[PDB]
């Protein structure tokens, strides 16, 4: 489309995004999903193609489904008292229908049907802004009204989240379903500890954003979208191999790297609160994550996989454009635990 | 909390229901959202206009204009799809898989 | 069938190369004769003449932070006293029972 | 492919750096004197 | 005497539609290299 | 050398942690794709919280 | 500590600033030394420990761990030299700065106040040594070895995790000296016994503990020469030093606690002795020497007297070397052979003398023949245990005789006999090598002149 | 719900085989059910009648697995006279794991059954006994 | 300032610079024709750029220097040896005609930069369109496999959906007698070896399944030996015929902006010409590929970018 409205929809949906972060009225929150996903469609259909159509209509359908909850929900907690701030929802069913509104809305278990697909329909750069942007509305407004929320519900749909995104994630050769199969337990991890704190979801949610941030822009600089693709890459730019191979060693949650500090403060704030069986069950859970993470690593950079003639070509010319902060998110996604303590800025 | 309020809430459950089901026919899909919308619409006129809150008149108006413009956009893209595809059948979308 | 019963290109496997044969006096450190001649030297001096000579005198001159033979002459001048004055050695409570106060059982 | 040093953004980089570097001195500064004050130290 | 490294049949593992194939998804193909897929005027008879 | 290390031991741990693992991602990964079986989960799903957890 | 830890830093920049034909001479210069600094360390005091500061103290258990981390270094590169020559300098600079940062995890490690930067430190030494083995291997087994040898320590640490997390919530502190000073009782609780486990197991599965030894075999059959001497030597004693720390805050419970732990130890020292014997491989049956070895370690931790203590002391030291020494005679035939075979090169003591003469030094030195600090250690295990029990002599004996047995087998095999007719690429061996040989074995004999030095804070 | 769980926590654990065991089939069968209709969300096989049959052994096989663990655990308490011992629990809950083995006709996964379910009553035994909580509630 | 969207927004609009002259044009003839003396021709009368024809090493010419690199590190083929052996073991053949068919594609991505960015137009030999002639005939005569040109198929497709065609392709026919006849007039040793097979199999795919084709969206000039001697009437014909039936009146400034940020950037031009499909004349294993790539990277100009070689001369590379 043209640059000037593609400026303007991304506007639109930061807007949007900052309209829910700001507001105080639960109709003002609803506005601005509606204008989200309003502005959202044209992003994910930037470049025209069926499969781009398909998801287009399914993330539709799924974000028109979750509004129209989130709607019955405010309804209904002003129907039980003529209330129209967000505070506690003083209401058992209508926190349930909210719960579940939010969770569509996030992609959590299990909810989660959606999110591999419309990720591998859309392109690298609207899977990107969807895997990293559209989780901010939803966890603030899930972290303003945490002191409402069931734990068991929460708790239950975290660790489905958990084990489904590990699960799924193992039987995945197309790069995209792998990111959102590892966004699905990312998220899991995220709300598995609103219940008890939430500046541990968001020191996660910043670590997470950081990384998919590295690793999405690093599938961007190197132009694959399947394991075999990514399997020529380190025949042309065996740095980018490298970074990428560190990058996802982070992402599994291996010490001394970035990854390990959300996993360890979650695990801590929650054995804090006498709960000890669910940060075992998930650690477990998190190294099928880390297995998938290192079958990608072998196959990208630990090995070195056959190569084509036409590579040669390749080898004479440098990328045109190049993306700023892409050194910066990799230094931020790997070697920030020594400065853990600073998450009391209530990031 | 009268029959009235419980009525209008069935109504809604209804179509949440028929949305979820898909037997095919996308078409029926944004009838059944818009069926959802309505009832919202009707069900917080009635919780507004019960309660004297004068200010809130302004709602149900908003939430009007909302919904159609999402209306107009699933069209926009059902139409998108049976251009591709020649029909609106829910089963053609198989494309992408988990 | 008029595949080339060939996979791919391939290079062939290279054959192991003696460091004697292109250099006697190899040393088997490098294949440039002086770079490898200095690392040897290096090797040896930096090991056998600096660490295991140097820090093993080192190691064998250590002061007594340990505390031995203090223990022999705190032990040896405590059985002269003890002997002397009819101290029967070693006593069997480490900690004199008056400062202890044991819990009255009343059972 | 065929470029000069780019003096002006160069300069530009400089100079950031050099403001940068020089506010944070006199921040730092101001905020040594200013606790001392508020705590009667000096 | 030369370090093995993956050749074609190994990185043949990799290239399927999903990881460990079934008999249900032995049918599923790879998407297309670019993730386009191939697209696959009214007449008026205006008598008397 | 051959039954307890090379084999059983190899069964306890690992061959069965892979096995299950694999079994379990096959279970997960296989959909078809299709929204009428997603969303009919959904509504099995929606219906379960309301009445399991109040 | 720091004057330790400031140099093995500055390894980095200089390995990486140095000419393309100068990396090994000036990382084995100044490796020698950092090492030469380390040894300023072993002067201990039999009052509490050498508290340099609040993050790393040292102690006459961490001390001699440390002096073979820093030695090792040099003997690795030396080993690496080799196999190495036709590669490109970036990628040479990458397996020095893999050796270098895990050096520098294992000396932060060794000193580690408090109890997750250990936990923490621990961890990262997991990454440079799966970098090295699946990086630079010669099979193509190398990659399942690194998820075997990944997935078996992780599963086994990450309960240890929230054990800790779990302690510090309880007590308040888990700096090592405030743990030992305000230590209470374990009451016999299944809460209690599942703390237990999941402060055992982690160490446990490192060590390795007979029944979750698979993945050794793997790890250091695949791994390149640098990567199977620092396993071999160094991070099995992880496990040991980790469990003679953790185990203060176990008691009363380990009396009981221990009890299947021992008797797997014991049956398997007895199992992989007995593997040994018919063993086709080098380097399986050093690597099953080295489970026997650290299984009966094991049996000294578990008995927890200060002589099993002292004795699991040295048995760690010397074995670490002897294994080293052991898997570099193997690198040296396999670099001439390229079949890793026991049968396929036979009667190479007609060729190559000396090197023969080295095998027996470090057969020897593995059949724990007196006065070596192998068979102290073995000999104060032993007594320790006939302490606990008089019924375990016979398993004691078994394994020594049975040890000796596949010792002298390996000897015999390789060195013995009639030459094979049809290899005749068999060239004299290099000074590198007999260098190499040396500066395993002279520090072994000079161990055993001040044993002291090497039987931990109970001496 | 929980009224199921209420209905069978509180009946004594040596007392009251049947009401147990009839508690348990209850449970079960609800589990299956809801499996069931999970399958036939996610997975139409052919048609309603085959739906329904899936739908039937996937219940009576669940109700039959609660029913042989419930059976076994009480018995087994009622017998050795200590209750309150995991015991119990691991022998019933892989006595209906053999049964699950039985139901499905193949050894190993009967093996596997005693192991994981025999371990899993135990650990909810212990948990009990000594407190522990699944799904904590927020204590600070 | 490099063309982005920020220059889009601002000032760059190349609708503008449309003349009712670019008008790309593309010669096509069978082997030792004198299209290129024809091409060269039009390009004269019509002050447009031509382009020769791109051969092996013509990437080589437009990186760095224009000198051409080693054959090892550049296309790893060579037509002597397929005049040679048409039928040699190593897969040389299907190799040579990918490199070909990549040098083509790079070739017009370079021609309509060059359109897009001035306005003037270009003349081109046989372009990425009708590069499949020498694949049928190389598959008829028996050199290459079934697999190559399905492989050849799948990236042409992928590749050439993005581009706009020519608006005229002006064809001189040659009989197949007189074409071996000034081959043998040539005096090269290697094309002597030409069958009259395989002009005869390219000459029947030339016009089977090329002029209809390029008949229903292009122009078509079909010129003889004879009548293609005199260029001024092959540039009034030009003239004269008017381009209405091509996706070019269809295009605007959106879709010219679009190709023009597709055209630049070779990179993503030459993007699915290394698809990860294993065919044994191209796939190239790894450790013969990390040694090329070494040395490559060891050519004196070539280790960093551009400007950054001290080696070749560039200064300042302490503040660049
Ligand atoms: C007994 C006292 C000895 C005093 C003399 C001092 C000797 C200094 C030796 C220093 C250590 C040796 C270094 C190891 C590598 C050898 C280097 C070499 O290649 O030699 C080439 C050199 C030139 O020959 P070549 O013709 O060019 O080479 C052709 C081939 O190599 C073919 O060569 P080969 O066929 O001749 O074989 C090489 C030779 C050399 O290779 C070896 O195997 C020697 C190492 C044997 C030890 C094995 C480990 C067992 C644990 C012992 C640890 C205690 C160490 C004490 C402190 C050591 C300080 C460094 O192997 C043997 O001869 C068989 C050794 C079996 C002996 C078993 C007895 C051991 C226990 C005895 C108790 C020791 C303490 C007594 C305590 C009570 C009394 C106070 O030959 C020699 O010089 C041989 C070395 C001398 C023999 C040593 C035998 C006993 C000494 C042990 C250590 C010193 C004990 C201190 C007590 C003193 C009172
Ligand atoms: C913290 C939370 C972070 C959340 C996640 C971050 C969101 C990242 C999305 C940002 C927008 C898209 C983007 O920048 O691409 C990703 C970018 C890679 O860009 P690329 O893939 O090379 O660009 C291709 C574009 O998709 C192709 O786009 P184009 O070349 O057609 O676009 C023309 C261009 C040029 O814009 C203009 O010509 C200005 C025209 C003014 C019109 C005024 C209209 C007023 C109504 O406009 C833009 O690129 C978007 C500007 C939006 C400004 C919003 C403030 O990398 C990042 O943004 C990472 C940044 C790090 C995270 C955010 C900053 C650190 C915190
Ligand atoms: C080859 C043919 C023969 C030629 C050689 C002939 C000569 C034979 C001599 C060789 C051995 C014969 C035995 C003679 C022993 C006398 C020396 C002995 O007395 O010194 C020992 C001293 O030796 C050292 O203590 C031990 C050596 C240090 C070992 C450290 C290794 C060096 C660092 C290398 C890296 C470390 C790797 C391993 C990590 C732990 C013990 O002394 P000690 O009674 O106690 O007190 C010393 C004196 N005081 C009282 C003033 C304090
Ligand atoms: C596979 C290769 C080797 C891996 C490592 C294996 C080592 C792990 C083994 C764990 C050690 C033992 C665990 C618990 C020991 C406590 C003693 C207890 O088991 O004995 C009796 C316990 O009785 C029964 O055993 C109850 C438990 C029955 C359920 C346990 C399952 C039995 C087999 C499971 C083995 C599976 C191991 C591998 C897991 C994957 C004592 O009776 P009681 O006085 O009442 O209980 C005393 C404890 N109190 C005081 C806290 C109450
Ligand atoms: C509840 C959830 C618990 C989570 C447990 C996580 C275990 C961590 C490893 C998970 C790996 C599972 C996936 C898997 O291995 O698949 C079988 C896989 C198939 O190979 P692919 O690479 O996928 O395909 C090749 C052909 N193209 O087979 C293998 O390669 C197996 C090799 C790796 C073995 C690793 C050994 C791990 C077991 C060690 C013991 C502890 C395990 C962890 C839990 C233990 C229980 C406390
Ligand atoms: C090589 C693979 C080995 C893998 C490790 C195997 C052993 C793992 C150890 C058990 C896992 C959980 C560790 C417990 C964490 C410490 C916390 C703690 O001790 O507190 C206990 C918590 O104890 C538990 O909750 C334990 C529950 C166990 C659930 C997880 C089961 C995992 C598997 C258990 C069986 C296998 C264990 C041995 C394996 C043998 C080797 C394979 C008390 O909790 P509170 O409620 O606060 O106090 C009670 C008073 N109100
Ligand atoms: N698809 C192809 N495959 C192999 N060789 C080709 C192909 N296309 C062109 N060539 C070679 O490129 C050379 C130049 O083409 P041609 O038109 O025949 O000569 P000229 O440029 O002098 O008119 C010729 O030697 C021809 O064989």
């Amino acid at each position: 489309m043209n640059p000037i409205i593609y400026t303007t929809l991304i506007m639109t949906v930061m807007s949007g995004t900052m309209l829910v972060m700001i507001s105080s009225h639960w109709l003002l929150i609803w506005i601005g999903f509606e204008m989200n996903l309003l502005a959202m469609i044209p992003v994910l259909m930037k470049n025209f193609n069926p499969r781009a159509t398909e998801a287009a209509t399914k993330y539709f359908l799924t974000q028109a489904t979750a509004s129209m909850m989130l709607m019955m929900a405010i309804i209904i907690n002003l129907l039980y008292s003529g209330q129209w701030t967000i505070t506690k929802m003083f209401n058992p069913v209508a926190m349930t229908m909210m719960t579940m509104a939010l969770a569509m809305k996030l992609g959590l278990s299990p909810f989660h049907f959606w999110v591999p697909e419309v990720t591998q329909g859309i392109s690298l750069q609207a899977g990107l802004l969807l895997l990293t942007w559209q989780k901010l509305a939803p966890l603030s407004v899930l972290c303003q009204i945490s002191q409402s929320i069931n734990p068991n519900l929460m708790l239950t749909m975290a660790m489905l989240s958990i084990l489904i995104g590990g699960w799924g994630g193992l039987n995945q050769t197309q790069l995209r379903k792998i990111m959102a199969y590892s966004s699905i337990a990312h998220m899991g991890w995220m709300t598995a500890v609103l219940p008890y704190n939430t500046t541990m979801t968001i020191l996660n949610l910043l670590i997470y954003i950081t990384m998919t941030l590295a690793m999405f822009m690093l599938l961007i600089h190197s132009s694959a979208t399947t394991t075999l693709s990514l399997s020529h890459t380190w025949n042309k730019m065996p740095v980018i191999t490298s970074l990428m191979m560190v990058t996802l060693l982070s992402m599994g949650g291996l010490p001394p790297l970035s990854g390990f500090m959300p996993k360890w403060m979650i695990i801590q704030e929650m054995t804090k609160n006498e709960s000890i069986i669910m940060p075992t069950l998930m650690a477990m859970t998190a190294l099928l994550n880390l297995y998938f993470y290192m079958r990608l690593a072998y196959s990208s950079s630990l090995t070195m996989f056959p190569s084509t003639n036409n590579m040669k070509m390749k080898w004479q010319f440098e990328h045109t454009k190049q993306m700023k902060l892409l050194p910066t998110m990799i230094v931020l996604s790997t070697l920030v635990l020594p400065m853990t303590p600073a998450l009391s800025s209530l990031n | 909390m009268p029959l009235v309020y419980m009525n209008i809430i069935m109504a809604f459950a209804i179509a949440l229901a028929g949305l979820l089901m898909y037997r095919s026919h996308l078409m029926s899909s944004l009838l059944c959202l818009e069926g959802m919308m309505l009832s919202l619409f009707i069900m917080s006129t009635l919780i507004i206009l019960n309660t004297h809150f004068t200010l809130a008149n302004m709602m149900p108006i908003i939430l009007l204009v909302f919904a159609a413009c999402e209306a107009a956009l699933g069209l926009s893209l059902l139409v998108m799809v049976s251009n591709t595809y020649g029909t609106d059948y829910v089963q053609n979308l198989n494309l992408l898989q988990c | 069938p008029p595949e080339p019963t060939i996979r791919l290109q391939e290079d062939p496997d290279p054959e192991d190369e003696n460091l004697y044969e292109k250099n006697p006096d190899s040393h088997g450190y490098d294949k440039d004769p002086i770079v490898d001649l200095w690392n040897m030297r290096v090797v040896f001096f930096f090991g056998f003449s600096i660490v295991l000579v140097l820090g093993s005198t080192f190691v064998a001159y250590l002061p007594d932070y340990r505390m031995q033979e203090w223990a022999r002459r705190e032990a040896e001048r405590l059985v002269k006293y003890r002997e002397a004055n009819g101290l029967p050695l070693m006593e069997s409570n480490c900690f004199d029972p008056n400062k202890i106060q044991l819990p009255e059982d009343e059972d | 492919p065929h470029g000069s040093p780019d003096w002006l953004k160069v300069g530009l980089t400089l100079g950031t750096s050099v403001f940068l570097w020089i506010y944070l001195i006199k921040q730092h500064k101001e905020d040594v004197l200013e606790y001392k004050r508020r705590n009667g130290l000096e | 005497a030369r370090q093995w490294q993956p050749d074609v049949e190994w990185a043949e593992q990799f290239g399927g539609a999903v990881m460990y194939p079934t008999k249900e998804t032995a049918h599923w193909k790879p998407p297309p290299w670019n993730d386009v897929d191939p697209p696959k005027n009214l007449t008026l008879n205006f008598g008397p | 050398s051959s039954l307890l290390d090379l084999i059983w031991l190899e069964t306890i741990l690992p061959k069965t942690t892979s096995f299950i693992q694999m079994k379990m991602s096959i279970m997960v990964s296989n959909q078809k794709g299709l929204i009428k079986l997603y969303f009919l989960s959904f509504l099995i799903t929606i219906m379960i919280s309301m009445t399991l957890f109040n | 500590m720091l004057k330790i830890i400031i140099p093995t830093t500055m390894l980095l920049p200089m390995t990486w600033m140095s000419k393309h034909n100068m990396i090994w001479i000036n990382a084995t210069v100044h490796s020698l030394l950092i090492s030469l600094i380390s040894l300023s360390l072993l002067n201990q005091l039999g009052e509490n420990s050498l508290n340099f500061s609040l993050t790393f103290f040292s102690d006459s258990l961490s001390a001699p761990l440390l002096v073979l981390t820093t030695w090792l270094l040099p003997l690795m590169l030396m080993a690496s030299q080799s196999h190495l020559s036709k590669e490109t300098t970036t990628r040479k600079k990458l397996y020095i700065t893999m050796l270098i940062l895990l050096q520098l995890f294992l000396i932060m490690t060794f000193t580690a106040t408090e109890l997750i930067l250990f936990y923490i430190l621990f961890e990262a030494t997991l990454v440079p040594t799966l970098i090295i083995i699946t990086r630079w291997g010669n099979q193509t087994e190398r990659l399942n070895a690194g998820l075997y040898f990944l997935f078996y320590t992780l599963a086994g640490s990450l309960p240890l995790l929230v054990a800790l997390v779990y302690i510090q919530n309880t007590t308040g502190s888990l700096n090592f000296l405030i743990i030992h000073y305000w230590s209470h009782p374990l009451s016999n609780s299944w809460s209690n016994i599942f703390m237990w486990l999941a402060c055992i197991m982690a160490f446990m599965v490192k060590m390795p503990l007979y029944g979750l030894h698979l993945w050794l075999p793997k790890a250091h059959v695949e791994a390149p020469i640098a990567g199977s001497m620092v396993l071999a030597a160094v991070l099995l004693k992880l496990g040991g030093y980790g469990m003679m720390r953790i185990t203060t805050i176990l008691n009363p419970l380990t009396n009981y606690m221990a009890y299947p732990f021992l008797m797997l130890s014991m049956w398997g020292m007895i199992m992989t002795s007995s593997i040994c014997l018919r063993q086709t491989d080098l380097k399986s049956l050093i690597a099953y020497s080295s489970v026997s070895h650290m299984a009966l370690v094991i049996v000294a931790i578990m008995i927890q007297t200060p002589w099993s203590f002292m004795g699991a002391t040295a048995l760690m030291i010397a074995h670490g070397l002897t294994s080293s020494m052991l898997f570099c005679l193997a690198n040296t035939n396999y670099e001439r052979v390229h079949s890793r075979t026991m049968i396929l090169a036979r009667g190479l003591q007609t060729l190559l003398p000396l090197m023969a003469t080295w095998w027996l030094v470090a057969s020897l030195t593995n059949l724990a023949l007196p006065p070596s600090i192998n068979l102290i250690g073995e000999l104060f295990i032993i007594t320790a245990s006939f302490s606990w029990s008089n019924i375990t002599i016979i398993l004691m004996g078994m394994n020594m005789m049975i040890t000796a047995l596949y010792s002298l087998y390996m000897l015999i095999t390789t060195q013995r006999g009639k030459y094979t007719h049809h290899i005749n690429n068999i060239k004299p061996s290099f000074t590198r090598e007999n260098a190499l040989m040396a500066l395993h074995i002279l520090p072994l004999l000079l161990l055993t002149l001040n044993p002291k030095m090497i039987l931990g804070p109970l001496y | 719900a929980k009224t199921l769980l209420h209905k069978y926590s509180d009946i004594p654990e040596g007392t009251e085989c049947h009401r147990k065991a009839y508690a348990s089939t209850s449970i079960g069968g609800a589990t299956g059910l809801i499996v069931s209709a999970y399958s036939i969300a996610l997975k139409p096989p052919a048609s309603f009648l085959e739906g329904v049959a899936r739908t039937g052994r996937y219940t009576f096989t669940s109700a039959a697995i609660g029913a042989i663990f419930g059976l076994t655990s009480c018995i087994s308490a009622q017998v050795r006279e200590k209750p309150d011992d995991p015991l119990n629990y691991f022998i019933g809950g892989c006595a209906g794991g053999l049964t699950l083995g039985a139901r499905t006709r193949s050894y190993g996964i009967g093996a596997a059954a005693c192991a994981y379910m025999g371990l899993t009553a135990a650990l909810v035994k212990m948990g009990q006994l000594e407190g522990w909580q699944v799904f904590a509630e927020p204590k600070v | 300032l490099q063309y982005g969207p920020l220059a889009f927004v601002l000032g760059e609009r190349t609708t503008r610079k449309l003349t009712e002259t670019s008008k790309v044009i593309t010669v096509d003839g069978n082997i030792c024709s004198g299209k290129g003396r024809l091409a060269r021709e039009i390009a004269e009368k019509l002050g447009l750029r031509h382009f020769p024809e791109a051969g092996i090493h013509y990437a080589d010419s437009t990186t760095g220097d224009g000198k051409p690199l080693d054959v090892q590190l550049s296309g790893n083929c060579s037509l002597e040896k397929f005049y040679d052996d048409p039928k040699s073991n190593d897969g040389n053949s299907y190799r040579l005609q990918s490199w070909l068919y990549a040098s083509r594609l790079l070739q017009y991505a370079d021609a309509l930069e060059h359109l897009l960015s001035t306005g003037q137009g270009v003349v081109l030999e046989r372009s990425i369109y009708s590069d499949f002639v020498f694949l049928e005939a190389m598959y008829r005569q028996g050199f290459i496999r079934k697999q190559c040109v399905e492989h050849y198929n799948e990236v042409k497709k992928v590749t050439a959906c993005e581009y706009l065609p020519p608006h005229v392709v002006v064809y001189v026919d040659v009989p197949v007698p007189e074409i071996q006849s000034r081959i043998q007039k040539k005096g090269n040793p290697h094309e002597m070896k030409i069958t009259a097979a395989y002009l005869q199999d390219i000459e029947n795919a030339y016009k089977k399944t090329f002029l209809p084709e390029m008949s229903e969206k292009c122009e078509v000039l079909q010129y003889s030996a004879r009548e293609a001697e005199d260029a001024e009437k092959v540039v009034e014909d030009i003239e004269y015929l008017k381009c209405d039936k091509g996706p070019w009146p269809d295009q605007d400034d959106r879709t010219f902006h679009r190709l023009r940020m597709l055209v630049q950037n070779k990179l993503e031009v030459l993007n699915y010409t290394t698809i990860p499909v294993y065919l044994p004349e191209i796939t190239i294993g790894a450790h013969q590929s990390d040694r090329v790539f070494q040395k490559f990277t060891e050519l004196p100009g070539r280790k960093y970018s551009p400007g950054y070689n001290e080696d070749v001369g560039d200064k300042w590379i302490w503040l660049k």
